[PDB]
């Protein structure tokens, strides 16, 4: 365990930052995904029609 | 005179708030010489006082035509 600390002195802090980034990403990915869906709904719901006068 | 005429002729007579939707219709037709565009927003009713300032606002935007000498 001491050698593990010696090789990775940032182990604990790395895990802490990883937990924080996991929380932030789990919060952000749905939010930015919702923003993308909001912007793209104009095209996703659009309905095209073809009306040749003939 | 008009009232008595109406009583003579018109006496023998029988005794849904619309939803504004932000959308677009594009009729793409490249054969036409010029493109017409009409963009609007939900306005007030006849009885709304805000019709008076809004017209003023439109008067500020004004109108133009290629034949205007201004």
């Amino acid at each position: 365990t001491f050698l593990r600390w010696a090789s990775e002195p940032e182990h604990d802090h790395r895990k802490r930052m990883g937990l924080k980034m996991l929380m932030m990403m789990g919060l952000l990915l749905p939010l930015v995904y919702a923003m993308k869906r909001h912007k793209w709904s104009v095209l996703k719901s659009r309905k095209l029609a073809y009306r040749p006068p003939k | 005179q008009l009232l008595d005429l109406a009583q003579k002729h018109f006496s023998s007579l029988s005794g849904t708030p619309c939803r504004f939707t932000g959308s677009e219709i594009r009729h793409r037709d490249d054969a036409l010489p010029l493109a017409h565009v009409a963009i609007a927003v939900e306005g007030p009713g006849w009885a709304n006082p805000d019709n008076v300032p809004l017209q003023v606002a439109n008067a500020i935007i004004g109108h133009y035509d290629s034949t205007y000498g201004g």
